[PDB]
């Protein structure tokens, strides 16, 4: 059964950088090596078959080489539109294989998060839950470090945080940290906040509220 | 003893197996073998062939069978696809090329020939069929060119999208690895109707002794007994037609 | 027009059974390798079985006798038929033609089959409520199984919107954020409203979220 190994697994480059993938098949599979597009949500989309033969409609700036067990695929200016993720895939020998993929991403210059904290909803005290939402919005790059505080104790192991997928036009990174507790640990303290680590910050931000207030 | 007809032309499997050029698979060549004399321990004896695949018999008790007649199909794949040649075989050349019955009889003979039908730039003169409707039946050929219609709209001859050519290049190399390299194939078909056998082994006929227990071979038909005149009519003799009844012993 | 559309996917019990469908325009299915690829949820491509123009079949190991492909000519449509399913059977599964076998040149959008003994449930929804550039949002909270759609303002309220990718909570259940900066000088004149739709229930949801008293 033949391993598709692809390399790098991410990769962060400019508008207009030349990037290479590449693709080592574990057994010779000739010129049957295929290259797919995937866009967040989307389905994949065919862009190269047979090592180099690119299918109608595909921008030019793609292409590959290879034959044998190692083969190279190339985006040679990127582009904005090009921020997906990149798999190979050897489609003679059964089952066919796909590799790990290449995520990618394009490389701006640093932006700082602008941080908000939302409280919890009355309406959601009334079931026994406490959700408190700490926001980043509008980032780069997507490193950063969010601190729950509960009267100045640090919380660790009830928080759980989610990014979203690099924009289209501003190509920055948003995050939420949502923060559980139950109604009753909730009322029990008054100081709650999040500090926020990141390049584009001289010193940690804190945004914080005192419960009731 | 041994009786065998007393034919004595030699078959001609030197022009199949060594014929310079071959055909594309799905344009696979038969030749028809009959009346005639053949040596097969020439075959399943050589060093040349890299696959001898034998169903319904033993490629070395060939020396010692008649036929009615022998089918020679010649053509060329890749290597790794020789195990499509096969009976029960799914895939593109075993549904879409050339395909075996149930209950084949006979051999599967391959042997590398990257020398012969590899150019540098690529031979392109070697095709399969990629695509088609329905399965080949056993032993059945097609040739057309077609454009294959993969969608809706007519084709009319011109090819474009949904609109393929059927037949597909192997373009080989001499540098693909082996299981890309193309290998020469020949699929011996062993035909056993109810008629007199035309096809035999180089087996010598002895004199035909009666009334004694004797080891015998009658056109493939091997027992240890007693041949007597029969009375019957519908073993028989090959050379001089007269049945002979069998009565074993040791 | 060339189409590939997938269903038949949703929530089923370990053991249980479900069949896909692909519906197809333009494609005669019956006249085409077809294949199923699937995607386990933010992994990689795993080919599940191809179905020849003459009936031929093949199927990975990991499926082999639990699995069978067919089609019917005149629906011109494909269909997956799945037998004791298994945890790591759930994935998004995707109908593929292929230019000759394996060679995945147009691909569905995808069905999402998720194997769970959980019950389905619809979401609470709760409002982070702002106190230029406010940032407010929704917080749609305990459902399952994915997707929930959020939209703001019935589809017009589209630019600075955050819908962030759903996180899957210690107990089982999902839960995701959608935020949006406005001009807080339109805060008290404009509304905003969150509308949230979970399709494995039955549920919708809108919610006002206004300025907090
Ligand atoms: C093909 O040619 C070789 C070399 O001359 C010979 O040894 C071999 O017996 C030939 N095969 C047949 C079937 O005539």
């Amino acid at each position: 059964d033949i391993v598709m190994t692809q390399s790098p697994s991410s990769l962060s480059a400019s508008v207009g950088d030349r990037v290479t993938i590449t693709c080592q098949a574990s057994q010779d599979i000739n010129k049957y090596c295929n290259w797919y597009q995937q866009k967040p949500g989307k389905a994949p989309k065919l862009l190269i078959y047979d090592a180099s033969n690119l299918e109608t409609g595909v921008p030019s700036r793609f292409s590959g080489s290879g034959s044998g067990t190692d083969f190279t695929f190339t985006i040679n200016s990127l582009q904005p539109e090009d921020i997906a993720t990149y798999y190979c895939q050897q489609y003679d020998n059964l089952p066919p294989t796909f590799g790990g993929g290449t995520k990618v991403e394009i490389k701006r210059t640093v932006a700082a998060p602008s941080v908000f904290i939302f409280p919890p909803s009355d309406e959601q005290l009334k079931s026994g839950t406490a959700s408190v939402v700490c926001l980043l919005n509008n980032f780069y790059p997507r490193e950063a470090k969010v601190q729950w505080k509960v009267d100045n104790a640090l919380q660790s192991g009830n928080s759980q945080e989610s990014v979203t997928e690099q924009d289209s036009k501003d190509s920055t990174y948003s995050l939420s940290s949502t923060l559980t507790l139950s109604k009753a640990d909730y009322e029990k303290h008054k100081v709650y906040a999040c500090e926020v680590t990141h390049q584009g910050l001289s010193s940690p931000v804190t945004k914080s509220f005192n419960r009731g207030e | 003893i041994v009786r065998f007809p007393n034919i004595t032309n030699l078959c001609p499997f030197g022009e199949v197996f060594n014929a310079t050029r071959f055909a594309s698979v799905y344009a696979w060549n038969r030749k028809r073998i009959s009346n005639c004399v053949a040596d097969y321990s020439v075959l399943y004896n050589s060093a040349s062939f890299s696959t001898f695949k034998c169903y319904g018999v033993s490629p070395t008790k060939l020396n010692d069978l008649c036929f009615t007649n022998v089918y020679a199909d010649s053509f060329v794949i890749r290597g790794d696809e020789v195990r499509q040649i096969a009976p029960g075989q799914t895939g593109k050349i075993a549904d879409y090329n050339y395909k075996l019955p149930d209950d084949f009889t006979g051999c599967v003979i391959a042997w590398n020939s990257n020398n012969l039908d590899s150019k540098v730039g690529g031979n392109y003169n070697y095709l399969y069929r990629l695509f088609r409707k329905s399965n080949l039946k056993p032993f059945e050929r097609d040739i057309s060119t077609e454009i294959y219609q993969a969608g809706s709209t007519p084709c009319n001859g011109v090819e474009g999208f949904n609109c393929y050519f059927p037949l597909q290049s192997y373009g080989f190399q001499p540098t693909n690895g082996v299981g890309y390299q193309p290998y020469r194939v020949v699929v011996l078909s062993f035909e056993l109707l109810h008629a007199p056998a035309t096809v035999c082994g180089p087996k010598k006929s002895t004199n035909l002794v009666k009334n004694k227990c004797v080891n015998f071979n009658f056109n493939g038909l091997t027992g240890t007994g007693v041949l007597t005149e029969s009375n019957k009519k519908f073993v028989r003799d090959p050379q001089t037609l007269e049945i002979l009844d069998i009565t074993p012993c040791s | 027009q060339v189409q590939l559309v997938e269903s038949g996917g949703g929530l089923i019990q370990p053991g249980g059974s479900l069949r896909l469908s692909c519906a197809a325009s333009e494609f005669i299915v019956s006249s085409n390798y077809m294949s199923w690829v699937r995607q386990a949820p933010g992994k990689g491509l795993e080919w599940v079985s191809l179905l020849y123009s003459g009936g031929t079949t093949y199927y990975a190991d990991s499926v082999k006798g639990r699995f069978t492909i067919s089609r019917d000519n005149s629906k011109n449509t494909l269909f997956l038929q799945m037998n004791s399913l298994r945890a790591e059977d759930t994935a998004m599964y995707y109908c593929a033609r292929d230019r000759g076998p394996w060679l995945h040149d147009y691909w569905g959008q995808g069905t999402l089959v998720t194997v769970s003994s959980a019950s389905t449930k619809g979401p609470s929804v709760f409002p982070l409520a702002p106190s230029g550039t406010a940032a407010l949002g929704c917080l749609v909270k305990d459902y399952f199984p994915e997707p929930v759609t959020v939209s703001w303002n019935s589809g017009a309220l589209t630019s600075g919107v955050h819908t962030f990718p759903a996180v899957l909570q210690s107990s089982g259940l999902y839960s995701l954020s959608s935020v949006v900066t406005v001009p807080s000088s339109s805060l008290g004149t404009q509304t905003y409203i969150c509308n949230v739709n979970h399709k494995p229930s039955n549920t919708k949801v809108d919610k006002r979220v206004e300025p907090k008293s």
